[PDB]
C-alpha cells in the first residue's frame, strides 16, 4: 500500500469547518485531523467523487454506506487532479475491506 | 461487466434558442449520480459540466448561444468506477 497524494482541505461538518488532512493511498482515501488521527476512511472501491460547484472548488466523496462528505478544495486545478488520480487508481481496485483497529493505527502512524 | 454502464436514448426533447431540456433512458444498474458535459462543438470553447442525481433522468441546460451547435455528454457515476459516456450533437 502505497501513498500518491496528500493535501491539507478543510471539511464542511454541521455548522463549522474543520482543518484536514487527507491522504489518497493506492486502495483507500483517509481523512485525518491533527500525531494524527483518523476521522474516517473510504475504500477507492467503495467510492464515489462528486463535483461541487455551490460552494465553489468543492468536491463531496461518497461511500457506498451512504454517508457522504464534503470539502474545500484550494483550486478547480487541483480538484480536477484529485478526481483523475482516484479514477486511475479505481480501475485498480476490486475488493471491498474494512481496517482492524491495530490496521488503522499502523495506516495511521505511517502518516 | 455484464451489463452496460452506459445511458441510452439520450436525445433533446425540447429546445429554445438558448436552453434545452434533455432526456436518456438509466443504465440497468442504480446510478448514484450522473454527469452531464456540454461545450461548443469544435469551438474550442471551456466545457461545462454539472450533476444530477441518479433517481433523475433528464436535466435543463441553459445560457447557452442561439444557432450554435453543441455537445452534450451523460455518464453514470457508480461506486468504485465511472461509467462511458453517451454524446449526441445539437445546433440551438
Amino acid at each position: 500500500r502505497q501513498l500518491l497524494k496528500d493535501s491539507f482541505m478543510v471539511e464542511l461538518v454541521e455548522g463549522a469547518r474543520k482543518l484536514r488532512h487527507v491522504f489518497l493511498f493506492t486502495d483507500l482515501l483517509l481523512c485525518t485531523k491533527l500525531q494524527y488521527d483518523c476521522k474516517w476512511y473510504i475504500p477507492l472501491t467503495d467510492l464515489s467523487f462528486q463535483m461541487v460547484d455551490e460552494p465553489s472548488m468543492a468536491f463531496r466523496v461518497h461511500s457506498r454506506n451512504g454517508k457522504s462528505y464534503t470539502f474545500l478544495i484550494s483550486s478547480d486545478y487541483e480538484r480536477a487532479e484529485w478526481r483523475e488520480n482516484i479514477r486511475e487508481q479505481q480501475k485498480k481496485c476490486f475488493r471491498s475491506f474494512s481496517l482492524t483497529s491495530v490496521e488503522l493505527q499502523m495506516l495511521t502512524n505511517s502518516c | 461487466g455484464s451489463v452496460s454502464s452506459v445511458p441510452t436514448k439520450l436525445e433533446v426533447v425540447a429546445a429554445t434558442p438558448t436552453s434545452l431540456l434533455i432526456s436518456w433512458d438509466a443504465p440497468a444498474v442504480t446510478v448514484v449520480f450522473y454527469v452531464i458535459t456540454y461545450g461548443e462543438t469544435g469551438g474550442n470553447s471551456p466545457v461545462q459540466e454539472f450533476t444530477v442525481p441518479g433517481s433523475k433522468s433528464t436535466a435543463t441546460i441553459s445560457g447557452l448561444k442561439p444557432g450554435v451547435d453543441y455537445t452534450i455528454t451523460v455518464y453514470a457515476e457508480y461506486y468504485g468506477m465511472t461509467g462511458s459516456p453517451i454524446s449526441i450533437n445539437y445546433r440551438t
